[PDB]
């Protein structure tokens, strides 16, 4: 689909 | 004997990684005496990656803002500063952990380890190459950014790739410790592509010298080719063309085994026109293009690593 | 304006540049802390060139053997040990003006400043490329080896390629700062040849992207080409095939002029299949090789050091 | 011709 960052929401 | 795709034992890379959480946005940190490198996009927001400022995102952001878990005990950082991509977070407190390390640039058609990590913690590690488009088709999930890939060389830990992001096709781009990105790809989640996917046919040949030295050698023939005829057929079937250099970086495996380079480009252009047939080499079905020639004399020789 | 073969500032370089004598055989060291560096050779004697036995030559040598001069101060050797092909002689006292520095190993096609010494003093410097076959068309003579070539990243000397011997074709062949040779090549005068010299076409695309910027645009058309078509002409004319690495390489390049990469291909394909017709690119008759992309960004940036 | 280490006498 379209580029992402490969970080996460933080929890 | 045998030969197989090989990653370095991970670990003295698990003891250097944290997790480096900025407001809502979390990911990987690389600890290494009092600095940690952390991508820098983790001071953006879901929002902010589309199109950021990391200049003005960057100045938002002070010291408390940054909340580095190092295992279980929280890291105080009382300095940060931005290099390119990268994060830098100098904290109070320097990693006994630290081996000896380096920060190298890797080039297309080389080989690393990476060691994907979550959270700060380490969940699996595999080998991989910088592939000509200058990405690298690894298994990277949320949370994954950080990620640092590697090479052990001797004594020193020679780091050289750390996670960033992935593509629309599935693959991965990344920087190195420096920042600067592997190809023409930027931190930011607007419109990007990477290039063609090929095979790196230098690393193919490779492998080919590494089934010879292993013992299989029914691909072989008394034929030899120019490089611009194997050049002409390799780029038929979206093999990268043989450049001069690569033929002399396949030397030594061609000195080892009496085989010259353009002798065995006759058999894999033999192997790409006829195909393979239902017959195996090393084990193996799939002609591997992510092993280099110095990763065939790695498991000839036997060395520690 | 205006494009050019430009070497980095030796200033910092000559400050590092020692004389090596052991016994009749003088060369130049790399003074970088309390370390020399130099070409293992200079232990061998004038007729123990063809095999020597440099495991044998090193054992028999000892610290006093050694005469280290740094312009007119002699220093004295206190350790002497072999990595791959260079010599490292530890001194007694540390180099102050030692910059800032890294040792890197360059690729074909790359750039970079080569201080030409004689007797430990700096002769000339000139900017060289990595041909494809793995040696440089320098200009060397008898007690050249030694001389290191090197690139400046920011405030950081990069050295990348110390010399080492003359191949029979008149090309020199060096190792890296590790002692590792660049090619299939040994520090021994036995029978060795240089591959087949080619034409670097990334280095002539970044070329003809530099006149594009300095204003020369004559040679530009509006007919476009694939990658494997612009690689069957290429070879044809002796010059290297295009990798999908190089093209990206071109990308800082194809982004400031907006010129697709496979835009400049077909427009040196035009100019290789009909010629320059009696004209010239940047005040040169013939195409230039040895500036790489990041020459022709350094040089319309100005960065100083 | 063979490949001569540029190394000076003396």
């Amino acid at each position: 689909r379209e580029p992402m960052l490969q970080s996460a929401d933080a929890q | 004997s045998g030969f197989r795709k090989m990653a370095f034992p991970s670990g003295k890379v698990e003891g250097c990684m944290v997790q480096v959480t900025c407001g809502t946005t979390t990911l990987n940190g690389l600890w290494l005496d009092d600095v940690v490198y952390c991508p820098r996009h983790v001071i953006c927001t879901s929002e902010d990656m589309l199109n950021p400022n990391y200049e003005d995102l960057l100045i938002r952001k002070s010291n408390h803002n940054f909340l580095v878990q190092a295992g279980n005990v929280q890291l105080r950082v009382i300095g940060h500063s931005m290099q390119n991509c990268v994060l830098k977070l100098k904290v109070d407190t320097a990693n006994p952990k630290t081996p000896k390390y380096k920060f190298v640039r890797i080039q297309p058609g080389q080989t690393f380890s990476v060691l994907a990590c979550y959270n700060g913690s380490p969940s699996g590690v595999y080998q991989c190459a910088m592939r000509p488009n200058f990405t690298i088709k690894g298994s990277f999930l949320n949370g994954s950014a950080g990620s640092v890939g590697f090479n052990i060389d001797y004594d020193c830990v020679s780091f050289c790739y750390m996670h960033h992001m992935e593509l629309p096709t599935g693959v991965h781009a990344g920087t190195d410790l420096e920042g600067n990105f592997y190809g023409p790809f930027v931190d930011r989640q607007t419109a990007q592509a990477a290039g063609t996917d090929t095979t790196i046919t230098v690393n193919v040949l490779a492998w080919l010298y590494a089934a010879v030295i292993n013992g299989d050698r029914w691909f072989l023939n008394r034929f030899t080719t120019t490089l611009n005829d194997f050049n002409l057929v390799a780029m038929k079937y979206n093999y990268e063309p043989l450049t001069q250099d690569h033929v002399d970086i396949l030397g030594p495996l061609s000195a080892q085994t009496g085989i010259a380079v353009l002798d065995m480009c006759a058999s894999l252009k033999e192997l790409l026109q006829n195909g393979m047939n239902g017959r195996t080499i090393l084990g193996s079905a799939l002609l591997e293009d992510e092993f280099t020639p110095f990763d065939v004399v790695r498991q000839c020789s036997g060395v520690t690593f």
